[PDB]
């Protein structure tokens, strides 16, 4: 929809910030085994434009669907990594503890209308993410 | 698969992309915002709307 | 003690309020449990202790003992406090 | 125009950093009063990309057209707040005070041309902001 969006639950009741970058074979992606890459320790690392939002202990980090991706997630607890073979979404927080990261799967409804509105009901009407 | 807040607490659900909220006292504002459910999997709540229950004569 | 001000429209109220509620409860000197205290403390008012008053060098701060070594018949001293003598 | 800008003028002799961020409902913007929304506190706060431009002692902060919002704006120094009835754009200011913040209403000229330019005069001609 909108884009594409990784969820990172943490322990602070603030605002964490975010960085995100991308890059391909670093040390233990590289499809043949170790050191099999064409650039020792990983190729280029392109910094992710996101734009952040917030929620009590969730952050929800959105990226351009471009970048969506697969992969498996692995949660280091001041990085999380979205692990697709080759290629890596690098996620780092500050001020925080990554308990829980995934991409959001089970995204909120949208186009919320009022209708059909009287001095005892009202319907409402939305839109799935 | 939805669920529907109405000023914070939920009162109600659907399969469908539509519910009716009853019971509401006139010339009140209110506010609601409606979740995903998906086996246990609950989305973030959506963006909140505002509405106003008309005045009776 | 510095709490935070707590304002119209602020982003971090409910987290502001928990912080400031918390402060004030670790900060203050309250009416029950064992607490360690410091800072001159000035009662303007009466003070009662019910149980048992600990209290460092009494002796030295209450008591004082002034007599004449080379005659023993005039002593003669300056009062260290307003006091009561024997 | 090329957006919607809010003007916040400082004191330092420098270019501050300006960080803004859009939450409905925090403490004290409720529609039926404290703690009548859905969500105390306030719902999901926004990180609002901006595009900032300096002059001295006047930050202009321009954001995209689409947040556009009318309201009472409040300068508590460290940050400035622009409240919408339950909106708010919260504006926070790095190494410098807050003097005055305001929606930029009287807006710069645009499209500077010098035509009819001889060795004793020209014309200059433009467009309003």
């Amino acid at each position: 929809p909108s884009g594409f969006n990784v969820v990172i639950e943490h322990d602070s009741e603030y605002q964490p910030d975010v960085k995100v970058t991308y890059y391909k074979n670093s040390i233990g992606t590289e499809a043949n085994g170790f050191d099999t890459g064409p650039v020792f320790g990983g190729e280029r690392i392109y910094n992710l434009a996101s734009s952040l939002s917030y929620i009590r202990n969730k952050i929800n980090v959105e990226l351009p669907s471009v970048y969506a991706m697969a992969g498996e997630v692995v949660n280091n607890g001041n990085e999380l990594l979205l692990i697709n073979g080759t290629e890596i979404m690098r996620f780092v927080i500050e001020g925080a503890t990554i308990t829980k990261g995934y991409v959001e799967k089970v995204k909120p409804p949208t186009n919320l209308i009022v209708s059909d509105v009287t001095s005892t009901s009202a319907k409402i009407s939305w839109e799935n993410g | 698969k939805y669920r529907v807040y109405l000023d914070g607490t939920p009162v109600g659900g659907s399969k469908l992309l539509s519910f009716d909220l009853e019971n509401l006292k006139a010339g009140t504002s209110y506010n609601v915002q409606v979740s995903q459910i998906n086996g246990n999997v609950e989305s973030d709540k959506s963006e909140s709307v505002a509405f106003k229950t008309t005045l009776p004569k | 003690a510095e709490l935070t001000k707590i304002t119209r429209g602020m982003q971090n109220g409910a987290e502001t309020i928990n912080d400031n509620l918390n402060k004030l409860n670790t900060i203050t000197v309250q009416k029950t449990g064992d607490e360690t205290i410091a800072g001159k403390k000035t009662f303007s008012g009466d003070v009662s202790v019910d149980g048992d008053f600990t209290m460092k060098k009494f002796a030295d701060s209450y008591v004082a003992f002034f007599a004449n070594k080379g005659s023993g018949n005039t002593v003669t001293f300056t009062a260290p406090w307003d006091c009561t003598a024997e």
